[PDB]
Parts: structure tokens; C-alpha cells; sequence
């Protein structure tokens, strides 16, 4: 039977983890008033850093592996980001004071992908030694662009009931920045040999980054925390349950294709948590211009501040502990 | 020595090339945009020969984004001295 | 259009997080900062509703910090087109 | 408080040390230059007491970088509030 | 007989290199119309980043190597610059509907050095286990100088008839950015010691931070391109065959420091690059500043456009495939 | 009889090491007249990525050392922090023509820490393999804060006596940048686990950046230098003389550790030089917020132009060298 007793020193593992320090430690700094800013031209060429290493290392993997062994991975991708946004039409669209446009906006980024939280689980699925398929990192766009476009054609239709076209919408949420960086280091690592480039300038330094923008993050949530608190009370109960839910259904549509293929039950481990993860960073520029109607603090502020320290936190260590004592690890 | 009006749109990032679009299609000889902060966002200066083509490109952005983003228009009364692209080939 | 007075405080750059509690505390309903070179600097840009208003930033800004710090303050007279939180509740 | 003329020149990045030079010899009391985006412009903006020393500044930049470079300059009337190197020790 | 079979796999090698595959993917992602944009201040820190290895490594290696035998092949460069400047002078200052002014300023970029293509040659050199002279590097300077130098006199002087300082027109050239950085890195590599922030900081994402610049270079690319349309016709055969020509004479000459001293056969090859190569980075600026009635549209759009792909595409596979059919290789 | 031979082969080490060289090309380059700026954007991440560092190296070695052999040298780094900016209060604030504002802010940044000479203490002590104790990087916080504060308390309360609140002066100079960024990375390091973040990110490129920033300040240096002369003739005197008083205070202080406890003879090198460096990162801002009255260039110009050269290239070479002939070696 599943234990606890080292599920609480892998939540602490993860609680000191680069990753997730700094975006706390971002919050203390913050909340202690402090006035160091980091300009927004590095916030900018961080953005795209990060996502170009992940499209890159998404690119070198799926021309490396065979793609009918990847197929129903990415097949389950694509049907879970669709299917959380709409989790959240019919569960957070429903309860007394909760808009119906913000709760498809926040339903899009939960049903999005975290490029933080899938970088800390395969940094702890191999510091825990359990092996997973090198492509898992090539899911990132299966599950981020469904999940975003789903968001957008869904609260567009209901605008219009309200008083249609998808190729449109697609194009402009897809052509925006933080997207068409990753589709460029796809791209790239399709056709092209970026290996030179990526090994020495992309990879070494990715989650060097990522421990500045968690930051910058963890220093602006803050102030989301707080001003969440003047849209409603059930953003804060989805937020902490969202991603618990989210992680329990792709586990166990990963194990169906841990059965039907030879899909590794350490790589069930990412399908899980990059479902349970609350995308921060390509997610709400690309909601903010496919729904301005939605308010801009009810899902980047349950996003961000509540969405990605859960599934961060609370899910990586669930979901590598339940994976341990099911098999491999 | 032409009079001019100046249009500052201060508007969201976002809008930055959506704004854009609406002043090119207005006929305007030229923006000047730049970066601005505020408690991130964006600042157009549009000079319009006219006020009744400065309140064209203000009513065309307010009614179609404003509703949803935050932002403030203003006009304010400048003569240009010299330009080639505003005071036509041989003015001002 | 809704008649407006535009402050322009030009400071130093170490002094964003003090001028910036002067105008809010000031009830000015929104500022405009931005980056500056010059000879670094920043550029404050408040819309006022009346002179006297204006004014009073003007001074409490001054007298706090010019006699030690170096800065530039001006009033130029501009008309709001379009502004939720400038225009009240309707407006303009 | 003090009449001033707000001479604006915005032109290309390449000018920014050149067109300085203009603005220094001709006896003006600081400027203010910024960064302009678009796809690389700067901004300037210089206070003057008078529109013919404003103009002066105009006239000896337009005839000596306009016919090759690209830009636009424009007068806008502001009033001085508070300025030691603008008002003289003790002024405005 | 000799074969073109291996240039053609050489000519792919060079398309799918990070320094011509990120040019190549920033054409098309800005054709396909992206909204990302590297900052400015970005941009600036990598112009010079990029330089200041070019200069330090011309640098360490100017002192550490004996100078009597690269006094000629750096003889020749300086002269390979004031040649190649003339010849647009005398060749394309000719066409029906060509400003000289314009010809000039595209002759002194396409004859000054390019360190995107530059650096590909050592890299494709390496890589096919071609020896190079290790101060092949320090060229860099030595010829790029003249020929910025040139193209600004040359106009200028041609100017002046329809209505002639030199020192003058070098100082403030000289003191540019994009150019006192490489000077501030070749003052440092010969009298200092900087290895330990040259291989640690410059040298190991040089090549990372190229890629970016290449990315700016190739967006950019694309507005260039059309531009370039409206200008002449003769742009674009100049800049197609220029590359190939100014490489030719390039070659000869580098053979005859082949046989007249110790050069070695894949020393001709950074010789025969770096000519064919036309100025990007440290070129247009310095041109903007020499001559500002030229047209800022024929000199930049010829050279970053079609100056730059050709001569890392088409001249590096032709000039090595010449070498290995020559010699050693 | 101890020779000063070896000395002049150390200074001219000194001259020729990346640190210093930087900072003397910058006023080269500065002088010379370029236009290279570095964008401030670049500045202002480089500042908070070397003191992060320093903060980061600074918590890994607290709670891996054992705190009762460090308690001493951290005490004496307090004290002298203090005694520091008493000692320009009773010797510079009292030349015939000195504003005692301005001396109270100089003795400020005189009895702070530089990052820039502290980062050449530890590299040049390796380079003559001297063990020095592994915590030394933790001392910075424990004399900088303290020199900082007691020159805008000591400042403040002559200003009132001159014609009031203890505790906003600390929070307020402690919480700016450049010192809240150093706390950040210390809590990180003493509670968290950095070590796969800062090992990958911030150690590696910590003294690429320094060379950069170095530039920075001595591009800028050109500036302050000449017009440090318009505001009075002892500014120069003391910012010659100080780091040398103050470095041989600190040798005598630390001596005492090296009998009392364990401190390495190569550890009192680290104590001598981090007390005779002028800080001029993190401390020109915190005083221009604390001491508004002082003029920003009297004790800027004359601890980033004259403090930081002589603090790091005639004293290291005279404190390692003394150490050498004491003792370890």
C-alpha cells in the first residue's frame, strides 16, 4: 500500500528544490517589501530561452525514437487538454458567483502544460533513478496548444450566444510569442542538428533561467494572492483540487498506454504531472489576446500563485511515490 | 509652423500590434511608439494634421479594446517644425 | 473631450518607489512612469483634473526631494478623448 | 510659474551622440533623451525659455542630419514649475 | 575526377548548422508572421559579446604565435579589403540604375568580414579535421577595418566633386560601438592574461549567443527582402556572384602565402571565408555613421539578406570541397 | 630580508588579471572616446546575479562549517565595519575643506565590501595555493550591512543635531537592490539545496559577468576621475591611503583570530582585503537613499575610480605577499 512517510521528505525535496525555492523565496522577498525589480528585457529573452530548450529537446526526441511507439502518448495528450477545459465548463462554471468567461480561462491554463513543473519532474524522476522515455519532453506542445485553442473556441462560442471561426484563432494565439518559440525549437530539432547549440547554450543554462523567472514569479504573485481574494472563493478550492484531479486522470490513461505499449511507468509519471501542471508562462499572454473579456486575475492570479506551487509540491511527490509503489523506481 | 495635434494612446503590450493596425489604416504619416510602466504597458504618440483625424483613430481604438483593456487617450495641441513624412515635400 | 492639466516629473530613477507614494496618496487616479536617459532618469506623466491638483504634487514632490536630488517638473495643458478610471463612471 | 517652449526631436538612434552636441552648444539647460521602439528611434525633449532659441536647436539640426536621416520635431507650450537648472537659484 | 557529390552533403551540413539554420528559421517563422521580438537591450549585449571573443581570441593568439610568419597572409588581408571595395567600385557603380553612393557602401560591407560566417569556417573546418593556422582568428580586424575605412573615404571623396579627411573619418569610425569592442578585445588578449574569462565566459556560449544574433538577423530578414525589390536588380546578381568572386581571388592570393611561406591549406580557407563573407554586425552601423546618404535598404538588405546566406551556404562547402581536392583536408 | 621582487611580479599579476583589466580598458576605451554603452537593462541583472552568487556561496558555507569556528572573524568583521566609518569621521571629516556629510557617506563605502575584490582575493589566493577557510565568502554580508548602516545613522543624527527614527533606516537601505538580492541568495543557500542551480549557473559565468560590470565602472570611471577634482584635494589622499590603513587594521584584528581559534593565515588575507576593498555595487545606491545631502560623487568617484584599483591591485599583492612571508604560503 501507498506510504507516507517518505512522501513527506520528497515534499521537502521538492520544497528546496531550485525550482520551487526560489518562486517561494520570491514571495518572502516580496512580501518583506523589497525593491529589487528584474528588467522586463530579461524577463522577455528568458521567455523565449526557456521554451526554445523546449521545443529544442521536444525536437531531438521525436526524430530520434520511433513514432508509432509515441503515438498514443501524444494521443492522450491531446485528448486531456481538451478534456480539462472542459472539466472546468461543467465543475467551475457552475457554482454561485464564478463567470463563466473567467472559468474557461483558467480552465485553459490548468489544462495547459508548465514548462517549471515538467522540468522539475524530470529532474527528480532522475535524481530518484527511474527511467523515462527521452521524448516525454516532446509532449509539451500536444497538451499546451489543445488546451489553449479548446479555451478560446469554447468562451467565443458562449460569447456569441451571449449576444465560431477557429483557424483565426488559432493562428493569432499560435503566432504570438512564447508559442512560436517552442514551434521554433521544434522546428529546429526536427530537420536541423541544433545539438552544438543546444548542449552549450540551451541546455546547461536552462534551469539557471528557470530559477530567475520562478523569481520573478514568486515576486509578483504576491500581489496576485490577495487581489484573488476580490473575485470569488471557489478559484482558490479548484486550484488546490484542480491539479490532484488532473494528475489522477492522466495516471490513469497513462497506465492504458503503459499496457497497450511499452510506454515506462516512470514515463506515466510526466503524463501525470504535465496534466497536473498549471501552465505560467505561454498561457496567459495567449488567453489575455484570444479572451480579453476574461479578468486577468482569476486565472493568472489561480494559476500562478495557487496552480503551479501544488503541482509542484503536492503533485510531483504524489504522483513519483505512487508510481514507486506500483513498480519501477 | 503647421499646427498639429498630438494623440498619446497609452494602452496594454498586448494591443502593441493591434493598435498599430488601426492607426496605418487611418491614414496617419507616422507613430511614434514606446515601453511605459504604471501599476508593462505601452504609449503611442500619433500627430494628426487634424483633430477630426486624431478623434477618428480615438474613437476606432476605444470602442474595440478599451471595453476589455485599460487605457487613456489624450490630445494635445503641437506645431511641428520640421518633417518630411508630415509637412508633405516642401512645407512647415 | 474633458479638460486635464498633464504633470511631467522628470527625477532621478532612485526615487520611483517615493514619487510614485506622493501621487498616490495625492488621489491622482493613475501615473504614467518610464525610463529616462538625459543629461539614468525616470519620467512621471499625471493626468489631473484641475490645476490646483496639479499643483499640489508639484510642491509635496519639491519640497521632499529637489533641494538634495535633481529633477524638472512642468505642467502641459492636455484634453482626455477617452478614460474609464479619468472620465468617472461615464463620461468624455 | 515660468512659460517655456517643449522642443521635441525624435530621430534615429545613430544621432544620439551627434545631435546632443547641437543641444549643448546651443546653450540649453539639459535635455531629455529616450528610447522609442518600432520595427530603434530616440526621443528628445529640450525646455526652452524662448520659441527662438527653441527654434535655433530646430533650425541646426533639420539642415544638417533631416536630408539623410529621418525624423520629425515639434513645439508644445509648457509651463516650468519647479527646476534649479531651468529657474535659475531660486525662481518658478 | 573530381566530384560535387560531397559538396552537396557539405552544402545540407551548412543548411542544418545552428548558424545558418536559426537564419533560416527566423525568415520563416517572421514570413509566417511571429509576434516575438528580441529586445534591444538584448540585442546590444549580444553585438557585443560576440565581438569581444572575435577580439580576445585575436588577441591570445597574435602573441602566443610568431609574427614573421602571419605578416604576409595579414598583408594580404588588409589589401583584399581596399580591392574588394574598388571593385564594386568600377563593377557595380556602373549598372544603368545604381547610385555610386549606394555602391560604395554595399562594396565596403561585402568586403569587410562577417563573424557569423567566419566563425563557421573554423567550425566546419574542425570538423572535417582541417588544420588551421590558430591565429586565423585575428584576421578579423585586419581586414574588416580597411574596408570600412575605404568604402567611407572613397564615397566621400566622390561626393565632394559634385559638392577628404581621413583621420577623422577613422576615428569616429573606429570608436563605434560593434567595433571598440573587438579593439577592446584585442588590447586585452595581447598585453593581459584574460583565458580564464575567455574559455570560461566568451569562448564556451559564443557560438549560443550567434544563434540568437543569426535569429534577429533572419526575422528581420524578411522586411529586408522586397525591400530590396524596389532599389535595383543589380543588387541581387552582385550579391549572389560577389561572395563567389571576392572567395576566387581570395583563394589565389591565399596560395600565394602557401608557397612564398608555411601557410597552411586550411588557412586559405578562413582567408578565401572570411573575404566572401559580408559584414553584418559591425558593417551597417559603422557605414550609417560614414556615409549617411547612402541608402540604408540596397547596403544592408544585399549583404544580411543574400550576402550572408550565400557566403555561409554556397562559399564554405565550395571553398573546403576546393581545399580537399588541393591537398590536405 | 624579505624582498619587494616578488611583489612587483604579483601587482603586475594583478594588472594583467581579467578583474582589473576590464575595469583599466574600460577607462581606456572611456577615454579614447567610444560610444560602446552597455544597455542598462544588462546592468541591471548582472548586479543582481554577482550578489546573488555571493549570497548563494555565502549560505552553502554557513551550514556546512561549524559555527563556533567562525564566530570570531564574523564578530571582527562587524566591528570592523564600524570602526571603519568612525575612523573617516575623526580623520577625513575634519580636513580644512570637507563636507562632513560627504565623509560620513565615503566612509561608508570604504567600510563596506566590494564584490569585485573580495571575487580576486579568493581567485588569487588559489592561484598561490593558500587554503583559506571555505566560509570566507560569508563574511561579506557581516561588514557591509553594518559599514552601511552606521554611516546613514551616525550621517542622520549629525544632520538633526545640525538643525529621527533608528529602525526604517535599516529596513529601508536593507530591502533596496543589490542588498536584498545578496539576502535572497543567503536564505536560499542556508535553508535550501542551490547546489544544482548555482554550481551550473551562478558560479561558472559569476566572474564573465564581473568582467563586464567592471567594464561598466571604468568605462565610468573616466568621468568621475577630473571631475572628482572640482570637490576637494583629499578625497584623492584618503582613497589612496585608506584601503592600506584599513587592510593592515584588519591583518592585525584577524592575526588574533589565526592564535584564538583556527583561522588560516590564508583566511586573515581574505579579512585584510575584504576590509580594505570599497564597495561599489551595493553601496553607492544604499547610500544615495539613506545620506540624500551627500553629494554622489565625492564617495562614489572616489571608491569606484580610486578605491576599487588600489584596493585590488596594491593591496592583494601586499597582504598575500605579507602572508607569504609570515607564514602558509
Amino acid at each position: 500500500m501507498d506510504f507516507l512517510s517518505n512522501f513527506l521528505t520528497d515534499f521537502v525535496g521538492q520544497l528546496q528544490s531550485p525550482t520551487l525555492a526560489f518562486l517561494i523565496g520570491g514571495m518572502v522577498i516580496a512580501a518583506l517589501g523589497t525593491q529589487l525589480v528584474i528588467p522586463e528585457a530579461i524577463s522577455t529573452i528568458i521567455v523565449f530561452m526557456l521554451l526554445t530548450k523546449i521545443g529544442l529537446t521536444g525536437g531531438m526526441a521525436i526524430r530520434n525514437s520511433n513514432l508509432t511507439e509515441m503515438l498514443l502518448p501524444v494521443a492522450f495528450s491531446v485528448i486531456l487538454g481538451i478534456l480539462i477545459v472542459f472539466i472546468a465548463r461543467f465543475t467551475l462554471a457552475k457554482l454561485p458567483n464564478v463567470r463563466t468567461v473567467d472559468a474557461l480561462a483558467t480552465g485553459g491554463l490548468f489544462g495547459a502544460v508548465s514548462g517549471s513543473t515538467m522540468a522539475a519532474a524530470l529532474t527528480t524522476l532522475e535524481e530518484s533513478k527511474i527511467s523515462y522515455e527521452a521524448w516525454a519532453g516532446a509532449l509539451y506542445p500536444f497538451m499546451d496548444i489543445p488546451a489553449l485553442v479548446t479555451a478560446i473556441v469554447v468562451a467565443n462560442i458562449y460569447l456569441n450566444k451571449r449576444k465560431v471561426k477557429i483557424w483565426p484563432i488559432i493562428e493569432e494565439s499560435l503566432q504570438g510569442p512564447a508559442l512560436s518559440a517552442m514551434l521554433l525549437g521544434l522546428a529546429l530539432g526536427i530537420f536541423t542538428k541544433p545539438e552544438s547549440v543546444y548542449e552549450g547554450f540551451y541546455d546547461p543554462l536552462f534551469r539557471g533561467l528557470l530559477s530567475i523567472l520562478m523569481l520573478i514569479m514568486g515576486m509578483e504573485a504576491w500581489s496576485r494572492i490577495g487581489e484573488l481574494r476580490k473575485v470569488a472563493q471557489w478559484y482558490v478550492v479548484y486550484s488546490l483540487i484542480a491539479p490532484i484531479v488532473h494528475g489522477f486522470i492522466a495516471f490513469g490513461l497513462g497506465m492504458i498506454a503503459h499496457y497497450a505499449t511499452g510506454f515506462s511507468l516512470g514515463g506515466v509519471v510526466v503524463l501525470a504531472v504535465i496534466a497536473a501542471s498549471s501552465s505560467d508562462i505561454s498561457g496567459p499572454p495567449t488567453l489575455r489576446a484570444g479572451i480579453p473579456s476574461a479578468n486577468p486575475s482569476a486565472y493568472i492570479g489561480s494559476s500562478t500563485a495557487i496552480g503551479t506551487p501544488i503541482a509542484i509540491g503536492v503533485c510531483i511527490p504524489l504522483f513519483i511515490g505512487l508510481a514507486q509503489t506500483l513498480g519501477a523506481g | 509652423a503647421k499646427p498639429a495635434n498630438k494623440l498619446v494612446i497609452v494602452t496594454e503590450k498586448i494591443l502593441l500590434k493591434k493598435i498599430a493596425k488601426i492607426i496605418d489604416e487611418s491614414g496617419a504619416k507616422g507613430y511614434t511608439v514606446m515601453n511605459t510602466g504604471g501599476k508593462a504597458n505601452i504609449k503611442f504618440e500619433i500627430l494628426t494634421e487634424t483633430r477630426e483625424m486624431a478623434e477618428e483613430i480615438a474613437d476606432r481604438v476605444a470602442v474595440k479594446y478599451f471595453n476589455d483593456y485599460a487605457g487613456i487617450i489624450y490630445i494635445c495641441s503641437a506645431e511641428v517644425l520640421y518633417g518630411h513624412t508630415f509637412c508633405g515635400p516642401e512645407g512647415c
